[PDB]
């Protein structure tokens, strides 16, 4: 059924999973028209696939010609998702398709439900988790490459960057997870977090700062104390 | 006018007869009813007065042969079985009524309803729906269960309702995943009308089969088959006009006649909220609309 606190280790077992989160996948910026109105003008968004396990994501650029001409389209991106991450399946070799995708919103389920009829023995499963997938556009080079972007394309990263070298799955689920909330409770301070040292730098080839474990442990206590204090200023405790 | 005469009536039962219902008791001198409507369905029922578990009962249709009722003490049950001798069949029914010992079927005359939930409803079509294929008349019981249940446990005993299912392959086409879920039309016109059921009073018919034994007995997948067929109508943006407003009729009577006391179990909710107020047909049912915010405005 659904997936919360209690089956948490499930994530990081040796059964193929994906996280799809639809949250970018149709983004707008709303403006006024000369004549006063409003007006939305949709960018460039994304599908953010995640196998929890490898941190391999696959990070489908929604362009923004995909809504052209198309009506209701807040519902449109939850079937166009659906396409894109039934389509992805299908381009795996079976012994790499998932046997779960866990939709991070109640309202892909039956979207994706129905473009998979195909893979009946392929779960799709919400969660309760209120994961913080949507800051993933607050990654600088995640952000780059969606913005750039003038055609359909699929980018893969790893977004644990070698940190599965030194740390567990569980672990660098974790981090990313915490790293994430940070970015999405206060991007400014979570961002000057990451770099406040200038001799800290990210490898072409990743997303992160090539941080030693003890430089790591002590970000990780930074980006609590943000999220534990973004939550005091704003209860005011 | 014809007769359905029983042998005896040595058990305390209320017996049905469509919409009309008494109380016979225990060794009372029953022995059946008489003037009933040639040119319908019937369905003749029965809930013990010892068990009300398992009301169960009989459609039938006169014109298919003689039918009479024998209590059956070893399956604890009121049987119906067929005389094929017409003649002894013929004598037996004038004797029970020179004696007046039947109940009449009391149809008023400016009275439809009967008419109006069985317009579509053929013996042919309960037969293949109910499979017991030696005899004319059909046997149902609230815990019947149907093939769509059993796919998710005796076969012979089941109902053969047509499976409707909305995530399913036959219900989605590859390539309209979108167009088809959210738009049920190609699965209600070609899938369902032009492929299985051929017209809209093979569809109906079913419908209004399901809602009777739903009604009558209780029966949740009767139930559900009812619903599942009325929503898949409302959900489809593309309909026969013909048929949207045999519906709204259809519904109709089925809603008038609903038990007042038993519309909370008989009734789904979401299916009619949906149907009513935000589905395609919305706005095209409107005798069943008003009827339903008059009566159950509580489920809305
Ligand atoms: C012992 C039973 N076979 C008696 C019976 C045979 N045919 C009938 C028709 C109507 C009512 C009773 C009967």
């Amino acid at each position: 059924g659904a997936m919360n606190s209690s089956n948490y280790a499930e994530l990081f077992n040796n059964d193929i999973k994906l996280f799809v989160d639809d949250t970018n996948v149709y983004r707008v910026t709303v403006h006024k028209t000369f004549e006063g109105n409003v007006a939305t003008k949709a960018i460039n968004g994304c599908i953010f696939t995640l196998n929890p396990k490898t941190g391999h994501l696959f990070l489908k650029i929604i362009h923004t010609s995909v809504w052209a001409g198309q009506k209701r389209l807040s519902q449109l991106a939850k079937w166009k998702t659906a396409e894109e991450v039934s389509a992805l399946v299908r381009s795996l070799p079976k012994e790499e398709q998932p046997k779960q995708i866990i939709v991070t919103r109640k309202a892909m389920l039956d979207p994706l439900e129905v473009h998979m009829l195909d893979f009946p023995n392929i779960a799709i499963r919400p969660t309760e988790l209120r994961l913080p997938f949507s800051a993933a556009m607050s990654i600088d080079k995640l952000s780059d490459v969606v913005m750039k972007a003038t055609e359909p394309q699929m980018v893969l990263f790893n977004i644990y960057d070698d940190w599965l070298d030194r740390i567990s799955s569980y672990t660098a689920f974790s981090r990313l997870t915490l790293l994430l909330r940070a970015l999405k409770t206060n991007e400014e301070s979570a961002k000057m977090i990451l770099l406040s040292d200038p001799t800290i730098t990210i490898k072409s080839y990743h997303l992160w700062p090539s941080f030693t474990d003890e430089q790591w442990i002590t970000i990780e206590s930074q980006m609590r104390d943000l999220i534990l204090t973004e939550y005091g200023r704003k209860y005011n405790v | 006018m014809n007769t359905v005469p029983f042998t005896s009536a040595p058990i305390e039962v209320t017996i049905g007869i469509d919409q009309y219902s008494f109380n016979v008791k225990e060794n009372q001198p029953f022995h059946g009813i008489k003037d009933i409507p040639i040119g319908h369905v019937h369905v003749i029922h029965f809930q013990h007065a010892d068990n009300s578990s398992m009301r169960y009962g009989y459609w039938f249709d006169c014109r298919m042969g003689n039918f009479y009722i024998q209590y059956d003490p070893k399956d604890g049950l009121y049987k119906m079985m067929e005389e094929r001798d017409g003649a002894k069949f013929e004598n037996i029914v004038h004797n029970f009524k020179e004696r007046q010992m039947m109940v009449s079927y009391p149809k008023i005359d400016e009275d439809d309803t009967w008419y109006n939930l069985t317009e579509f409803v053929q013996m042919d079509k309960i037969r293949k729906i109910v499979r017991k294929d030696e005899n004319q008349f059909s046997y149902v019981d609230s815990s019947m269960t149907t093939v769509q249940e059993n796919e998710l446990s005796d076969p012979a005993h089941s109902l053969n309702y047509t499976v409707i299912n909305f995530k399913s392959r036959e219900a989605i086409r590859p390539g309209h995943e979108m167009e088809d879920f959210l738009d049920k039309s190609y699965y209600l016109n070609t899938v369902m009308l032009q492929g299985i059921f051929k017209n809209s009073s093979n569809y109906f018919g079913e419908l209004q089969f399901a809602f009777l034994n739903a009604m009558f007995f209780g029966n949740y997948g009767s139930s559900l088959q009812w619903h599942a067929m009325i929503e898949l109508i409302c959900s489809s943006a593309t309909v026969p006009k013909h048929m949207l407003d045999k519906l709204d009729e259809i519904l109709y009577y089925q809603i008038k006649t609903l038990p007042e006391q038993y519309s909370d179990i008989l009734l789904n909710e979401r299916v009619w909220n949906i149907c009513l107020y935000s589905s395609f047909q919305k706005n095209s049912l409107h005798n069943t609309e008003k009827i339903m915010e008059n009566k159950y405005p509580e489920l809305l």
